[PDB]
DNA sequence: GGGCTAATGACGGCGAATACCC
RNA sequence: GCGGAGAGGUA
DNA sequence: GGGTATTCGCCGTGTACCTCTCCTAGCCC
């Protein structure tokens, strides 16, 4: 997604390649992804039953 | 746990194997796969190895703990704890005695040479193709004769009796049992006493050493052949049941099953008395199975079922990276550890780190439980667990309280040097990322672009003290490699500080006078003055001139507002001048440096934090950005490019006509393009650099611009001039795959757009760089691993050995100027003896004193040129080094402390740069004196001719430069035949051309004049006269020894120098008949009939980095070594043209018989009738350190290595202190070889330490008698590590099989004495905090 | 938090047995056989022992005399 | 990811490697060298035995920490014993001597 | 589903094992 | 469900 | 036979971490 960036050092919170982000980005819920895990329970046939 | 020491290794006897074993494993089955109970007598057997489940028999008759020694009557399984199933070993009784592959296939085949029979024969026997006649009675056959099938047949038919022969490993065992060790040893010694020939003497000495090892160690040779084979405890080779009725098994289970199968089938065949052929086949098969068990891979590589990968044998488990010592015994996987992504966290103090709440809770769980139980918040431990798993407010309060002073260790994946692990005090934060203090990133090489870090928790009280005292971030500000600071501000801080301190011609609040920095900030923050504007401010600086007292001087300085604002932070002791300048990267770094040297640690820490905060703040206030217009295309670029294109077009057209070759055109084009690139670069830098033409009150003026990209470049925050060029200029020339440079460069830049071709080319460049970094990284990691390995055991053990020895340290003046000054080269080394002022009896430095900054500056005030300093290599201490011989340099400032492991610090400091630099990468015609000085010639003997030249007749001639006050500024090496201008004494003006020479041509210089007379240069045999007319042109070719034709091989053409009358003019003072052997490629242009001038041209003659460092440290003969002289005296020639010309050095005093062969191609630099010194150069080329050590001695080779390595390292601009290279060199030459006799075996390679204690023992004895006299040896770090005393150290990283086999046969005993072994055994290292412990143990032995 | 131990290492210049004496003292302090000679400011016992060392009250010899007493 | 204590491996009694199973970080040989470069003997010692490989040491240390004491005994790492047993499994007798 | 039996695409370095030249 | 192969990725 | 080249074969080739599939084999009743 395309967001409004400004190139400047902002009290060393973007010191190294790190990135500063505005709470508005989380408010608009625009970098929230859905992930999906699969889990499996297997019931086999043992000789005890 | 017992308190032990001395790990002993030896051959296992069959009785010992029976001793370890609790039962025989007869059948290969393991488990019933139906009922998971194990086998009755199988790889997994309860009656042999132990009960599967704690304290309960298989059949279930006995289950109570009450029974502890009973063995159930139904199942013969004893009732004990299942843990024993991890230690109980089994055994297999082999029907046919089998050979142990390790003792056979190991490069020196010990079965082979022990029997003095080549390996080929052993192979013939083992694969059952041929026999060997063991004691074949009264016939015509010896005792180790290999016999083929039908030779055995005809022998047997002829000789029915007195013929005992057998086959296979059992035959070999028969040979081994019947051998008389001591008798053969004495016979062998007698043979050596009668035999004098090189190769046989070496093989013979090898055999006697093997025999001595057997008779001393107590191993009997027959034990190399296995009869009983032990089987590993089951839990060490598990057969785990995968979920789903399937099983997962180690490959050892497969190999053991195969061995048992072949053994049982061979047993059955023997019980059936099957024909010989089948039992022989079965014995062969059993051999393969067993040797696959022992070491799979020295045969047909028995692959596994349906997987094509070769399965892993026991030897594979030990040897190799993935297997063992490296993997599980030096590389464990700790508890109380975590990992996460690192983040900035600017607000942190230098000594702290942001740690996520949830990670902190998880790590410190048991601490939490303890504190919870102490306060009574939880009745029992399970309630504490439940309370932690709910995570109630009380839990977070307890976490805050326990975390308070508890420090954690932060580590970043490539722990290159010791600053890759540092301790911090954690501060609980939200989030899942670890927050890392910015200043320490440089130490970690950490970047916030997805780098992760691991966090360990020191548990014990001792660990806490070690982390907080020795390892904490604030205690490590100086790099252990060189003395310079590690925590220097990196990019935003330095950019902000630069912006703040730079001044501008005219701004708001120009030229107003301020009473102090405080109102400067009042003015700036209120917007009544620019952050940079020239102003007069009153400031009170403090200076500690007295004995630690601070004196305030308060005056008016002319500065900027910003510089005052910055001055607010600066601690008391520092002069104002420090901040008054532009304050870029270098300036800030040296600021921190001075703050450390003057004030000390704590003020430096606090000042660094302040620097970070102010830099970040004012960088943010600056608003520095990067727009497309911020990078200014030079206005005159297009003109420069069009001009260069016109020039290339003109040169190409003038080529197509054919007056210049292709190579000449190539060179010209490349040079003109390089010139155009430099021109455009300089124009762009002029445009961009000082472009702010802003106006003062009236007229205009010009100043260093405020272009954001320019400030980032100039400040040293990011980018160099080169990258600026690549942005705004033309991006220079490129290299094609093979290294050749494309004729047309890439004229476009990233501000503009490249096109497909230019992009593609730069793509090649980038790809090549990335591949290089990856390959280099692997090579460097190997090199540093070898380094840390070789030097691990070296520790500073003694305070002062008290030796007078030392190395003569000079400033390295390579050619043009002083690449490295004295002060850093000598800083922190103790002196070997007092150095005197330029006037005798004026001692400037007492006997050994540590040379700290003040002494070094004092030496700068005087004009001392060379200082003898104690070096680690010459240190006298036994089993380690002494503090004084080492010096001070550390992360702290003081003399080295007793106990410190200098080996590992040296190895790490020498290896980190090599890996780091690869990531970072991602003619000599005339001499030109640089500074006004006197010329001085060293090691020369000239004879002035009529033309007035100081003719150089010595190959080792040097031309140094003495300055006004007696100092050698410049130094050059002048070869034979170099035209000279000024002789000795003359004062040379600044930058005047004193010499001249042909770039691609070394002339041979005649000393006298007259006619050239041809002697033994007969026409047709070795030379072909093709001569031109009167003007004296010819093509007479005097070829060298190698290139001489087949007929003119022995006929040596010569040139006698005669005068106009005919008589050969003789060299002044000497009677020698001048017989000039024309050297290689002697083009005799000036034919007979032209009076030779002094200087006629006789013959025209037209690696670095990581591999070079690795080669120097491995001491690799560079395949074309230069040659040196052994003794002095008249050299002479000898028996001519055998295929390698003989040179016999004849000493005037010593014995003559030293002959050295020389290949034909070699040219000699010395005359026959010359006075050579020991170790002078005879041939040109790289010299192998071995020769330098042997002839010149220790200090010469160590100086050579140190300088040659330091050259490579400084070429890349990485500064390393010489002490580390010195420590490595000292570790290299740990060994000597004895030349005299008296207590040793007269030739054994033995470490110099034992030899020195042997000499001390002879001195202690009332009669010294023979003593021990020895010769030093220099070994490359791999071999040097291979010849270590401890066998665990050597097995830890090299071929495990070889060293293990050597130690097993030798019966070697390891007292551990070192670091890596002590690590492996899991006890305290003898270095640092644990040194005392080991010292205590030293007192514990041989005491009451 | 005690950010620098520079004065404690200036007391004993080896910088290694400093750790040993401080560990012995802090171990006598944690398992409550002894009492701190300095008013604690909610520090844990490690930093307490370092704070005591830097003030000159405790070293190895004081430990030996007090233990035999 | 973080762990205090959890499941350990079968043959060499070191804690599992990984994230799926709790798993500890690998204090590799380079990290060992880093600790050796300091005079950090006790940290390396605990890291080598009590933190990963020594069974009795790890359980005694858990109990000791819970009890609020931080002392510890080091003992011999189990992986070394596995090494001894494996080398002894060859025809090589390697014994831990005593005097 | 269950039971039983038994090939080719690295490279360097180094040191030992023949090939051969007297 | 400890392990080991193969594949991919991170720094 | 003894020294010198030349082939030959073994040993090594950076760390830390994170995902996925697949694991003794084959044939007949
Ligand atoms: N295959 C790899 C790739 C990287 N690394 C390591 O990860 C870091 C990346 O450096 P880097 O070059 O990516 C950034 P930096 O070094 O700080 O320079 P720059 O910011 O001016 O661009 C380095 O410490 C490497 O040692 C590794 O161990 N194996
Ligand atoms: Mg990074
Ligand atoms: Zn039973
Ligand atoms: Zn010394």
């Amino acid at each position: 997604q395309n967001m409004r960036v400004a190139f400047m050092p902002w009290n060393g919170y973007n010191f190294e390649d790190s990135i500063l982000v505005s709470e508005r980005v989380v408010q608009e819920d625009r970098f929230t992804t859905i992930h999906i895990q699969e889990l499996a329970c297997v019931s086999r046939d043992t000789k005890l039953g | 746990t017992e308190e032990f020491d001395a790990i002993k290794i030896a051959l296992a006897s069959p009785d010992m194997i029976r001793s370890w074993s609790f039962g025989e494993v007869k059948k290969p089955e393991t488990i019933n796969y139906r009922t998971f109970k194990p086998e009755r007598d199988g790889l997994f057997c309860a009656r042999i190895f132990g009960p599967v489940k704690d304290y309960e028999c298989l059949c279930g008759k006995y289950k109570r703990l009450k029974h502890r020694g009973v063995i159930c009557e139904k199942c013969g399984v004893e009732v004990t704890q299942t843990k024993v199933r991890r230690e109980r070993m089994g055994h297999i009784e082999l029907a046919s005695p089998t050979a142990h592959i390790w003792f056979l296939k190991s490069l020196p085949s010990r079965i082979g040479l022990l029997l003095d029979m080549p390996l080929r024969d052993i192979e013939r026997v083992l694969y059952f193709e041929s026999y060997v006649v063991i004691e074949g009675g009264m016939t015509n056959l010896e005792r180790q004769q290999i016999l083929t099938e039908e030779q055995y047949l005809d022998a047997l038919e002829e000789f029915g009796d007195e013929f005992d022969a057998k086959m296979g490993a059992e035959a070999i065992q028969a040979l081994l049992k019947s051998m008389d060790l001591e008798q053969e040893c004495e016979q062998l010694r007698e043979e050596l006493n009668e035999t004098n020939s090189e190769t046989k003497r070496k093989k013979l000495t090898k055999r006697i050493k093997l025999l001595e090892a057997f008779v001393q160690s107590g191993n009997k040779p027959e034990w190399m052949i296995l009869t009983v084979l032990p089987v590993l405890p089951p839990d060490l080779r598990p057969l785990v049941p995968l979920d789903g009725g399937r099983f997962a098994t180690s490959d050892l289970n497969d190999l053991y099953r195969r061995v048992i199968n072949r053994n049982n089938r061979l047993k059955r065949l023997l019980d059936l008395a099957a024909p010989d052929i089948i039992v022989r086949n079965e014995k062969r098969m059993l051999q393969e199975a067993v040797d696959a068990l022992l070491d799979n891979g020295r045969r047909g590589r028995a692959i596994t079922g349906s997987n094509k990968r070769p399965l892993k044998s026991l030897a594979d488990m030990i040897k190799g990276k993935q297997g063992r010592f490296r993997q599980n015994l030096l590389g464990k996987r700790v508890d109380y550890s975590g990992r996460s992504v690192i983040t900035v966290g600017p607000y942190l103090r230098l000594h702290q780190c942001g740690l996520p709440k949830k990670m902190a809770l998880e790590l410190f769980k048991p601490f939490i439980y303890g504190k919870l139980e102490l306060r009574g918040l939880a009745t029992t431990i399970k309630a504490a667990k439940k309370m932690v798993e709910r995570e109630e407010a009380v839990v977070w309060d307890i976490l805050d309280e326990v975390i308070r002073e508890h420090p954690v260790l932060l580590n970043r994946a490539p722990t290159l040097h010791r600053l890759g692990i540092q301790a911090f005090e954690p501060v609980l934060i939200e989030g899942k990322a670890i927050q890392l203090h910015p200043l320490v990133c440089a130490a970690y090489n950490a970047d916030f672009d997805g780098d992760q870090m691991a966090v360990h928790v020191p548990l014990t009280l001792e660990a806490q003290l070690e982390a907080r005292a020795l390892m904490m971030s604030t205690n490590n500000i100086l790099s252990p490699a060189n003395g310079e600071p590690i925590i220097v501000p990196s990019q935003d801080v330095v950019l902000g500080l630069y912006y703040m301190t730079r001044d501008c011609v005219n701004a708001k609040g120009e030229g107003m006078v301020l009473t102090g920095p405080k109102e400067a900030e009042r003015l700036y923050r209120s917007g009544l003055a620019s952050l940079h504007a020239r102003v007069k401010v009153r400031i009170t600086e403090y200076e500690k001139d007295a004995n630690g007292e601070l004196v305030a001087k308060t005056s008016l300085k002319d500065t900027t507002v910003g510089r005052a604002i910055l001055w607010m932070i600066v601690p008391k002791g520092l002069p104002y001048s420090i901040v008054n300048q532009a304050l870029g990267k270098k300036a800030i770094s040296k600021m921190l440096n001075t703050c450390y040297r003057i004030l000390g640690l704590k003020p430096t820490v606090i000042f660094a934090d302040q620097i970070m905060y102010t830099g970040f703040a004012y960088a943010a206030r600056s608003g520095a950005s990067v727009g497309i217009d911020d990078m200014v295309i030079p206005e005159k670029k297009h003109e420069i490019i069009s001009e260069a294109e016109a020039e290339v077009a003109e040169i190409q057209e003038q080529f197509q006509s054919g007056l210049v070759t292709a190579g000449e055109r190539y060179n010209k084009v490349i040079d003109i393009w390089a010139a155009a690139n430099d021109r455009v670069s300089k124009a762009m830098m002029d445009n961009l650099q000082t472009e702010t033409v802003i106006n003062r009150d009236g007229q205009e003026e010009k100043q260093v611009s405020f272009n954001s990209i320019y400030m980032m470049a100039d400040s040293g925050a990011r980018g160099s001039a080169a990258q600026i060029r690549q942005l705004a200029g033309m991006r220079g020339l490129m290299a094609k795959p093979d290294g050749s440079i494309i004729e047309t460069p890439i004229t476009a830049n990233f501000r503009e757009g490249l096109n497909v071709l230019q992009y593609f080319i730069s793509t090649h460049g980038a790809r090549k760089g990335l591949a290089d970094t990856a390959l280099k990284t692997a090579n460097s990691g190997y090199l540093t691993r070898r380094l840390v390995d070789v030097a691990q055991d070296l520790v500073v053990t003694e305070d002062d050995c008290g030796t007078h020895e030392g190395i003569m340290m000079t400033p390295v003046i390579e050619g043009g100027d002083v690449k490295e000054p004295l002060r850093d080269r000598v800083l922190g080394r103790v002196t070997a003896e007092d150095v005197l002022k330029p006037g005798t009896a004026d001692i400037l430095v007492p006997r050994n004193t540590l040379l700290h900054e003040q002494w070094c500056d004092l030496l700068e005030e005087n004009s001392v040129d060379a200082v003898k300093v104690r070096s680690v290599v010459s240190c006298d201490t036994d089993f380690g080094v002494c503090a004084h011989c080492y010096g001070r340099d550390l992360a702290r400032g003081h003399i080295i402390n007793k106990g410190e492991a200098i080996g590992v610090i040296a190895a790490q400091s020498i290896g980190e740069p090599g890996t780091q630099l690869t990531m970072r990468t991602f003619a000599e015609s005339s001499i030109q004196v640089k500074n006004k000085g006197s010329i001085k010639l060293s090691n020369v003997k000239s004879v002035v001719n009529s033309s007035g030249k100081l003719v150089i007749t010595s190959r080792n001639t040097e031309l140094k430069l003495i300055d006004e006050f007696g100092r050698t500024k410049e130094s050059y090496k002048v070869p034979y035949g170099a035209v000279l201008a000024k002789g000795d004494g003359e004062q040379v003006a600044g930058g005047e051309t004193v010499a001249n020479w042909d770039p691609h041509t070394m002339p041979v210089i005649t000393e006298v004049s007259g006619f050239v007379r041809f002697t033994d240069m007969i026409d047709g045999q070795t030379i072909t006269r093709q001569t031109d007319e009167l003007t004296g042109l010819s093509s007479l070719v005097v070829l060298d020894s190698a290139e001489r034709t087949a007929g003119g091989k022995d006929l040596r053409p010569a040139l006698k120098i005669v005068d106009a009358q005919g008589n050969d003019v003789l060299i002044p003072g000497t009677d020698m008949p001048a017989q000039y052997f024309l050297p290689g490629k002697a083009i005799v242009q000036l034919e007979d009939g032209v009076q030779i001038s002094s200087g006629d041209t006789l013959a025209r003659i037209p690696t670095g980095g990581l591999p070079r460092v690795a080669d120097l440290f491995e001491a690799r003969r560079p395949k074309e070594p230069a040659i040196l002289a052994e003794i002095s005296g008249i050299v002479s020639f000898g028996k001519e043209t055998k295929g390698k010309r003989r040179l016999v050095i004849t000493p005037v005093d010593g014995s003559d018989p030293y002959e050295e062969m020389i290949p034909k191609w070699r040219q000699l630099n010395v005359f026959e009738g010359e006075r050579v010194e020991r170790g002078d150069v005879i041939s040109d080329g790289p010299e192998a350190p071995h020769d330098i050590l042997r002839l010149r001695g220790v200090h010469a080779v160590t100086r050579y290595i140190v300088n040659e390595v330091q050259d490579v390292y400084r070429l890349q601009g990485v500064k390393i202190n010489d002490k580390h290279i010195e420590v490595i060199v000292r570790q290299m030459l740990r060994k000597a070889t004895i030349v005299n006799a008296g207590s040793s075996d007269f030739l054994e390679g033995e470490q110099v330490e034992y030899s020195r204690v042997k000499i001390a023992n002879r001195e202690l004895e009332a009669n010294g008698k023979v003593g021990a006299t020895y010769s030093r040896d220099l070994l490359g770090i791999t071999k040097a590590s291979l010849a270590t005393e401890s066998f665990i150290s050597a097995a830890s990283f090299q071929e495990t099989t070889r060293v293990l086999t050597e130690a097993a046969v030798a019966g070697k005993r390891d007292e551990l004495r070192g670091l890596k072994e002590n690590v492996i055994v899991g006890r305290l290292i003898p270095a640092g905090t644990g040194y005392a412990y080991h010292q205590d143990r030293m007192r514990r032995r041989a005491a009451g | 938090a005690r950010v620098t131990v520079q004065d404690a290492v200036e007391k004993i210049g080896n910088r290694f047995d400093l750790v040993l004496v401080a560990a012995r003292r802090a171990r006598q302090m944690q398992v409550g056989g002894k009492d701190p000679l300095v008013p604690e400011e909610n520090d844990k016992t490690t930093v307490i022992a370092l704070r005591e060392i830097e003030e000159g009250l405790i070293n190895n010899q004081i430990l030996d005399v007090r233990e035999r007493q | 990811h973080a762990r205090s204590t959890g499941s350990y491996s079968l043959v060499t009694q070191q804690p599992l490697g990984g994230k799926a199973q709790f798993g500890g970080q690998r204090f590799g040989e380079m990290e060992v060298w880093a600790l050796e470069a300091y005079g950090a003997a006790y940290t390396l010692q605990e890291m080598l035995t009590v933190k990963s490989d020594d069974v009795n040491g790890r359980t005694k240390m858990y109990k000791n920490i819970v009890d609020g004491n931080h002392q510890m005994e080091p003992g011999m790492p189990e992986s070394f014993n596995v090494l001894l047993k494996e080398i002894r499994s060859l025809g090589i007798n390697i014994e831990l001597e005593d005097e």
